[PDB]
C-alpha cells in the first residue's frame, strides 16, 4: 500500500542579503529562491527554535511511533547548513538546552508517554537505540564490537539496539558512536520501542553534504523511487538501489510516515547548492502523492 | 564498447558453447581462426566480445566458472573450446555438489577470488565497458550459488556497467533435480538486487516452442542451447551494429525497467520456422510480429496473455521499413490494449538493426517485460516452502556453513518480488 | 549571412547527412568538392561513423564530427548533466572555432530529435550554452518532435518535456516536423508503405532545403533567417512553428507535376500534406512564411494568397490583421536523381505558427503526467543528476505553454 504520510520542511541555517525570501502574504510554507517559488509542508526561517521546530514537524509523529507506525526524519542538504544541530546528533550533555535537536526531544516525548500509559498497559514496552553509519555506500555498526566492519544481508535488522531509560543513555549510545565512526557519511539513530508483538522505529537520518565536486546523492534519490513505485504499486520496490532505502525497509512500507527536513544556507556563494536542495524537494513532494 | 561474458556453472557453460558457436558464425571467427567474415561489417563491432593479440586470433572475452572439471573439460575439447585462453578457465576441482551453499558460501567462495581477478583482466582490457553477460541455471550449485556470488562482486566493482542475466529459471512440469527450489530461490533473491536485465529462459518451454514451432521431434540439449544462444545474439551483439534506429544494453535497460527491481525478462525469437517446408519467407514483418507477440514462442515458462507487459523491446535486425515496423507495433498496442498496461503511453521500444542473422532476411527479438512472470517466482517460491516446512534437504546446506534464516530472506525476498509486480498487473 | 548548424543525436544526424546531401546536389559539388559549415554530436560512436564510413564520407572535417565512444542513452538527465556534459566544451569549441572563421554570421541551424538522449538532453544544453555565448543572433531549432501514436522510446515524453523546457529560454523559431504525420505523406501522397528512414530525411531533407540553402540563395523576394523569428514569432516563447511542402507528388505513379501556384498553394493548407500530425483541428494560424521556390508570379502569388485570406474556413487569429510572408527564391526544387519525389519546376515550403499545437504539446504533456505519476523510469535519471524538481518544474514550465499557446488565440 501508500505510506501514511510523507511530509517536506525546509530550514534556513543562520545568516553569517539573504537569498532565501518567505513572501510577506504567504501560508508560512512558502520560499523564493532565485526567482523560483517552492512550495512545501513547513517553510521554517533561520530565527526558528529548536522546540518550535521539533513540535511543528515531529512530536506529531511521537503518537504515530507508539501506535506502532515506522517513522523516519531525515534531514539533508549542504554541509554546513545545521543537519546534525536540527536532528541532534551531538551528545546532549555537552549541548545547551535551547539548542538541544530532535533526538534528545523525541527521546524524551517517549518516556514521558511510555510512563504515562504503563498502568493502562496492555503489555510492557521497552526502548532502545542502534547507531548506523553508511560510508561509501557501505553500512557499519557504531555500537557493536566492529564499527568499523562492513555489514550484509543483515544491516537491515541485525544490528546493535543499547538499552535507553533517560537522556543519560542516549548521550552514551551518542558518544560511542561518534568515537567508532570514521567521501560522504551518513548516520542513521535509530529510537526502537519494543514490545512482545510490536516493534516501532523512529529513524533519525542524517544524511552527509549533497554538495558535489552512484553520485552522492542517491538515497534520498533512491527514496523518491522507493515512494513513486510504492504508489503506483510496481509489484517490485527499488529497496536495493542504494543502502539507504535497504537499511531502512522495514520503515519504508505501508503506513509508515516520511519527513524531510532540506536545510539550507542564505548565502549567496550557495545559490546552486541551495536550489538543488529545494528542487530535490519538490520532486519528493510530487512523489508523495496518492500517499 | 564492450562486454565480458560470464559462463557460470554447467548449464551457464554448456550453452557458453552454443552462445559462442553462434555469435562467432555471426562474426567469422573459426575455431582459433580469424576472421573469415563473408562481409566486412561483421568486424568494426567485434571488440564487444573479443581482444587483439595475434592478428588473426580474436579470443572470445568471457569467463568459465565451474566446480566440476568434467564439464568444462568437455567445453574445452570438443569443437570450439580450443579459442578461449586458459586464462578464462576458473575451474574448481572441488567436489561441485549440487548445493547452492556449497558454491556460495563454502567451495565457491574460495575459487571466486581467482575469478574476480581475470573478470578485472577482462574488464581492464581496452576502451569502455559496457556490461557483462551472464549465462547459468538457477538449479544447481556452481549456476546459482557461485554464479549469483560472481555478480555480486561484479555489482560491487562496477556499479556503472550493466548486468544481463541469462538464467535457466526451474521448468515447471518436470524438474531436473530436486533441490531446485532451493538452488533457485536462493539465486533469484541475489539476481533481483546484483544484475539489472534478466532473461528467463525455460528447457521446457523451449522444448515446446522447439516441437511444435520446429516440427523437431528429437530436441537435444544442444538444441534448446542453440535456440536460446539465438535469441542472446540479437539482443546485445547484433544492436552494436548499424541500424535506422539503433539502441544498445541500455537503451534497452533504460526503456525496459520502469522500477529498480531489476526485472527479468522473456526473450522470443521473429522467424522461427521448421526447415524444409515452413520456409514460407512469410516474414513480410507483420509476420514476425504475429510471430514474437503470441503465446507460445516466449522462451519463458508463462504466457503473457496472463498479465500486462510493462515493456517490450522488438529489436529486429533486417532491412524493413521504419514504417511497416513503427506502424505494426501500433495496431499491436490497440489490439492488445487489454494486456499491456496503460500508465505506459507507448510501452513498446521499437529498434531497428540493418544486418539480419547471417543466413536469414529478417529477424527480431523480443524482450519482453511482462506481469506474467509473476506466475512463475509464484511456482519456485511455492515449491519451497511445500519443501521447507519440513526442511526436507536442508542439511546439505547448513551442513555446509548456512543459516535457517538465509533460506527465510531469500523466499521472502524473492516472494515479495512476485508481489511487487502484481502492483503494475493493476 | 551564413547559418551554421549543429546536428545532435543519431537522428539529427541522419536527417543531417539527409538535408546535407540534397545541399551539393542543388549545388554542383559532388562528394569531394568544398567543405560544409556544420558539425556532428552524437554519444553513440556507430552512427557518426556512418557519416565517417557511408556517402559524403571525405566531404567533412574530422574535426566537426564529434563523438562520445561512452553511452548514449534515451534518457535526458544522462545525456544533458552527466554524460553528455563531458563532451559539451568540446562541442562549443567547434561552434566557436567554425563561427569565427566566417563573416558576419547570422545564428546556427540545430537539428535535434527531441524525444532521444542525446538529442534531447546534450542540445538543451548546447542551445543553453549558446543563447549566453551568441545572444545577439539567430537560434532556429530544427525539430522532429515525438510520433503522436507511434512514439519509439519507452519514455520518450519524459525526454521531450525536458528538451523543450530547458531549449525553451533559449531558441528563436523552433520548426517541428513529425516523424509520423510524414509517413501519411508518404503513405497519402506518394504511395509507397516502404518508407526508410531514408526518406523522410529527403523529406525534411527537402523542407529544409528550402528554409536555408535557397533563401540564403538571392531571389525576386529574398529572406534573411532573421526576417523568420520576426516575420514568424508573435512572442519569445521559442516558439514553434510547422513545416509544409507542396509538390509532394510522387515521380512515377501520377502526373499532373504543371501544377500552376494557384494550386501548389491550396496545396499547403489542406492538413493532410504537413509534416506534423497538429491537423488545423482549431489552431488558428498566426503567420505564415510561405517560401516559394521556381518559377513563380509575384502577382500570382499576391492572388493565391488573397484567395486564401478569404477562405475563412482557414481562419487567422484576430490581433493579427496579414500575416503572410511571402518568400520568393529563383532556382526551382531539386530532386534526387531517383528517390521517388516527383521533380516540379516550383514548391511552397510554407511554415507557421498556429495555436494547433495547443494540441500537440497537450498530447505530449499528458504523456509524461501518466507516466511520472508513478514515476516510472524516473530513477533512471536521478541517478545521473537530476532531481523531483527538474520534472516536476519542467513540467510546470510546459503548463505555461499550453495557457500560452491558448491565451495568444482561441480569444479576441
Ligand atoms: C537454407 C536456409 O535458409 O536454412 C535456414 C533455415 O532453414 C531455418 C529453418 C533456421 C534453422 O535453425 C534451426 O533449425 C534451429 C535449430 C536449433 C535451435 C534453433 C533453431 C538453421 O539451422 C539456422 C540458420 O540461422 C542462421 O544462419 C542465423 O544466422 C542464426 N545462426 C545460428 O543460429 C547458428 C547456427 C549454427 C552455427 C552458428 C550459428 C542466428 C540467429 C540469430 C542471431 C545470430 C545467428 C538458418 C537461417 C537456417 C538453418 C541453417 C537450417 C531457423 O532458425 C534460425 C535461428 O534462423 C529455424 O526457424 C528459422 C527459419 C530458417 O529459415
Ligand atoms: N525523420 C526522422 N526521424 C528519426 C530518424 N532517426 C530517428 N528518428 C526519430 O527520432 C527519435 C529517435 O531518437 P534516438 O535515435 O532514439 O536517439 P537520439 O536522439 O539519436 O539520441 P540517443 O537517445 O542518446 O541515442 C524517434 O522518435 C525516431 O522516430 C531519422 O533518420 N529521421
Ligand atoms: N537449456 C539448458 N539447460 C541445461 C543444460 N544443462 C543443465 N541444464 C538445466 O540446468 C539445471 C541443472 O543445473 P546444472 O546446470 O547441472 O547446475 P551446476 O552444473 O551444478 O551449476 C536443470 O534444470 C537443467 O535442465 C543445458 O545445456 N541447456
Ligand atoms: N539554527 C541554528 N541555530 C544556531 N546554530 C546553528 C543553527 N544551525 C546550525 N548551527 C550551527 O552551525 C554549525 C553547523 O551546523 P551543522 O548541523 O553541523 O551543519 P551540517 O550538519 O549540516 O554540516 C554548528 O555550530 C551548529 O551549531
Ligand atoms: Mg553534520
Ligand atoms: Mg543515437
Ligand atoms: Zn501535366
Amino acid at each position: 500500500a501508500k505510506l501514511s504520510a510523507v511530509r517536506i520542511a525546509v530550514r534556513e541555517a543562520p545568516y553569517r542579503p539573504s537569498v532565501v525570501q518567505f513572501p510577506p502574504w504567504s501560508d508560512g510554507k512558502s520560499l523564493i529562491v532565485d526567482q523560483n517559488e517552492f512550495h512545501f509542508d513547513h517553510a521554517f526561517p533561520a530565527t526558528i527554535s529548536q522546540d518550535e521546530m521539533y513540535q511543528a514537524l515531529i512530536l506529531p509523529l511521537v503518537d504515530k511511533l507508539l501506535e506502532g507506525f515506522q517513522c523516519t526524519a531525515l534531514a539533508y542538504g549542504q554541509t554546513g547548513t545545521g543537519k546534525s544541530y536540527s536532528m541532534g546528533m551531538t551528545p546532549p550533555g555537552e549541548i545547551l538546552p535551547e539548542h538541544l535537536g530532535i533526538l534528545p526531544r523525541a527521546l524524551g516525548d517517549i518516556f514521558e508517554r511510555v510512563t504515562a500509559r504503563q498502568e493502562n498497559n496492555k503489555d510492557a514496552i521497552q526502548v532502545y537505540a542502534s547507531f548506523i553509519e553508511i560510508y561509501n555506500e557501505k553500512p557499519f555498526d557504531l555500537l557493536g564490537s566492529t564499527p568499523h566492519m562492513p555489514m550484509v544481508a543483515a544491516r537491515c535488522q541485525r544490528c546493535t539496539c543499547l538499552p535507553l531509560h533517560s537522556q543519560a543513555d542516549l548521550h552514551h549510545i551518542l558518544e560511542l558512536g561518534t568515537r567508532n565512526r570514521r567521501s560522504r557519511s551518513h548516520a542513521i539513530v535509530t529510537i526502537h520501542v519494543k514490545s512482545k508483538t510490536h516493534h516501532s522505529r523512529m529513524n533519525i537520518v542524517d544524511l552527509a553534504g549533497s554538495e558535489g565536486v552512484v553520485n552522492i546523492n542517491l538515497g534520498l534519490l533512491s527514496i523518491n523511487k522507493v515512494v513513486m513505485s510504492m504508489a503506483a504499486g510496481h509489484t517490485v520496490i527499488p529497496y536495493r538501489d542504494s543502502v539507504l532505502t535497504t537499511v531502512l525497509q522495514a520503515s519504508l512500507t505501508a503506513q509508515s510516515y516520511l519527513t524531510f527536513l532540506a536545510c539550507i544556507s542564505p548565502h549567496q556563494c550557495d545559490l546552486s547548492e541551495t536550489l538543488s536542495t529545494l528542487r530535490f524537494g519538490t520532486s519528493a513532494k510530487a512523489a508523495a502523492l496518492e500517499h | 564498447r564492450e562486454i565480458v561474458h560470464i559462463q557460470a556453472g554447467q548449464c551457464g557453460n554448456q550453452i557458453g558453447a552454443k552462445f559462442w558457436e553462434v555469435i562467432s558464425d555471426e562474426h567469422g571467427i573459426d575455431p582459433t581462426g580469424s576472421y573469415h567474415g563473408d562481409s566486412d561489417l561483421q568486424l568494426e563491432r567485434i571488440n564487444v566480445y573479443y581482444n587483439e593479440a595475434a592478428g588473426n586470433k580474436y579470443v572470445p572475452r568471457a569467463i568459465l566458472v565451474d566446480l566440476e572439471p568434467g564439464t568444462m573439460d568437455s567445453v574445452r575439447s570438443g569443437p570450439f573450446g580450443q579459442i578461449f585462453r586458459p586464462d578464462n578457465f576458473v575451474f574448481g576441482q572441488s567436489g561441485a555438489g549440487n548445493n547452492w551453499a556449497k558454491g556460495h558460501y563454502t567451495e565457491g567462495a574460495e575459487l571466486v577470488d581467482s575469478v574476480l581477478d581475470v573478470v578485472r583482466k577482462e574488464s581492464e582490457s581496452c576502451d569502455c565497458l559496457q556490461g557483462f553477460q551472464l549465462t547459468h541455471s538457477l538449479g544447481g550449485g556452481t549456476g546459482s550459488g557461485m554464479g549469483t556470488l560472481l555478480i555480486s562482486k561484479i555489482r560491487e566493482e562496477y556499479p556503472d556497467r550493466i548486468m544481463n542475466t541469462f538464467s535457466v529459471v526451474p521448468s515447471p512440469k518436470v524438474s531436473d533435480t530436486v533441490v531446485e527450489p532451493y538452488n533457485a530461490t536462493l539465486s533469484v533473491h541475489q539476481l533481483v538486487e546484483n544484475t539489472d536485465e534478466t532473461y528467463c529462459i525455460d528447457n521446457e518451454a523451449l522444448y515446446d516452442i522447439c516441437f511444435r514451432t520446429l516440427k523437431l521431434t528429437t530436441p537435444t540439449y544442444g538444441d534448446l542451447n542453440h535456440l536460446v544462444s539465438a535469441t542472446m545474439s540479437g539482443v546485445t551483439t547484433c544492436l552494436r551494429f548499424p541500424g535506422q534506429l539503433n539502441a544498445d544494453l541500455r537503451k534497452l535497460a533504460v526503456n525496459m525497467v520502469p522500477f529498480p527491481r531489476l526485472h527479468f525478462f522473456m526473450p522470443g525469437f521473429a522467424p522461427l520456422t521448421s526447415r524444409g517446408s515452413q520456409q514460407y519467407r512469410a516474414l513480410t514483418v507483420p509476420e514476425l510480429t504475429q510471430q514474437m507477440f503470441d503465446a507460445k514462442n516466449m522462451m519463458a515458462a508463462c504466457d503473457p496473455r496472463h498479465g500486462r507487459y510493462l515493456t517490450v523491446a522488438a529489436v529486429f535486425r533486417g532491412r524493413m521499413s521504419m514504417k511497416e515496423v513503427d506502424e505494426q507495433m501500433l495496431n499491436v498496442q490497440n489490439k492488445n490494449s487489454s494486456y499491456f498496461v496503460e500508465w505506459i503511453p507507448n510501452n513498446v521500444k521499437t529498434a531497428v538493426c540493418d544486418i539480419p542473422p547471417r543466413g536469414l532476411k529478417m529477424s527480431a527479438t523480443f524482450i519482453g517485460n511482462s506481469t506474467a512472470i509473476q506466475e512463475l517466482f509464484k511456482r519456485i517460491s511455492e515449491q519451497f516452502t511445500a519443501m521447507f516446512r519440513r526442511k526436507a534437504f536442508l542439511h546439505w546446506y547448513t551442513g555446509e556453513g548456512m543459516d535457517e534464516m538465509e533460506f527465510t530472506e531469500a523466499e521472502s525476498n524473492m516472494n515479495d518480488l512476485v508481489s511487487e509486480y502484481q502492483q503494475y498487473q493493476d | 549571412r551564413e547559418c551554421i548548424s549543429i546536428h545532435v543525436g543519431q537522428a539529427g544526424v541522419q536527417i543531417g547527412n539527409a538535408c546535407w546531401e540534397l545541399y551539393c546536389l542543388e549545388h554542383g559539388i559532388q562528394p569531394d568538392g568544398h567543405v560544409p559549415r556544420a558539425v556532428f554530436v552524437d554519444l553513440e560512436p556507430t552512427v557518426i561513423d556512418e557519416v565517417r564510413t557511408g556517402t559524403y564520407r571525405q566531404l567533412f572535417h574530422p574535426e566537426q564530427l564529434i563523438t562520445g565512444k561512452e553511452d548514449a542513452a534515451n534518457n535526458y538527465a544522462r545525456g544533458h548533466y552527466t554524460i553528455g556534459k563531458e563532451i559539451i566544451d568540446l562541442v562549443l569549441d567547434r561552434i566557436r572555432k567554425l563561427a569565427d572563421q566566417c563573416t558576419g554570421l547570422q545564428g546556427f541551424s540545430v537539428f535535434h530529435s527531441f524525444g532521444g538522449g542525446t538529442g534531447s538532453g546534450f542540445t538543451s544544453l548546447l542551445m543553453e550554452r549558446l543563447s549566453v555565448d551568441y545572444g545577439k543572433k539567430s537560434k532556429l531549432e530544427f525539430s522532429i518532435y515525438p510520433a503522436p501514436q507511434v512514439s519509439t522510446a519507452v519514455v520518450e515524453p519524459y525526454n521531450s518535456i525536458l528538451t523543450t523546457h530547458t531549449t525553451l529560454e533559449h531558441s528563436d523559431c523552433a520548426f517541428m516536423v513529425d516523424n509520423e504525420a510524414i509517413y501519411d505523406i508518404c503513405r497519402r501522397n506518394l504511395d509507397i508503405e516502404r518508407p526508410t528512414y531514408t526518406n523522410l530525411n529527403r523529406l525534411i531533407g527537402q523542407i529544409v532545403s528550402s528554409i536555408t540553402a535557397s533563401l540564403r540563395f538571392d531571389g525576386a523576394l529574398n529572406v534573411d533567417l532573421t526576417e523568420f523569428q520576426t516575420n514568424l514569432v508573435p512572442y519569445p516563447r521559442g516558439h514553434f512553428p510547422l513545416a509544409t511542402y507542396a509538390p509532394v507528388i510522387s515521380a512515377e505513379k501520377a502526373y499532373h507535376e504543371q501544377l500552376s501556384v494557384a494550386e501548389i498553394t491550396n496545396a499547403c493548407f489542406e492538413p493532410a500534406n504537413q509534416m506534423v500530425k497538429c491537423d488545423p483541428r482549431h489552431g488558428k494560424y498566426m503567420a505564415c512564411c510561405l517560401l516559394y521556390r521556381g518559377d513563380v508570379v509575384p502577382k500570382d502569388v499576391n492572388a493565391a494568397i488573397a484567395t486564401i485570406k478569404t477562405k475563412r474556413t482557414i481562419q487567422f487569429v484576430d490581433w493579427c490583421p496579414t500575416g503572410f510572408k511571402v518568400g520568393i527564391n529563383y532556382e526551382p526544387p531539386t530532386v534526387v536523381p531517383g528517390g521517388d519525389l516527383a521533380k516540379v519546376q516550383r514548391a511552397v515550403c510554407m511554415l507557421s505558427n498556429t495555436t494547433a499545437i495547443a494540441e500537440a504539446w497537450a498530447r505530449l504533456d499528458h504523456k509524461f503526467d501518466l507516466m511520472y505519476a508513478k514515476r516510472a523510469f524516473v530513477h533512471w535519471y536521478v541517478g545521473e543528476g537530476m532531481e523531483e524538481g527538474e520534472f516536476s518544474e519542467a513540467r510546470e514550465d510546459m503548463a505555461a505553454l499550453e495557457k500560452d499557446y491558448e491565451e495568444v488565440g482561441v480569444d479576441s
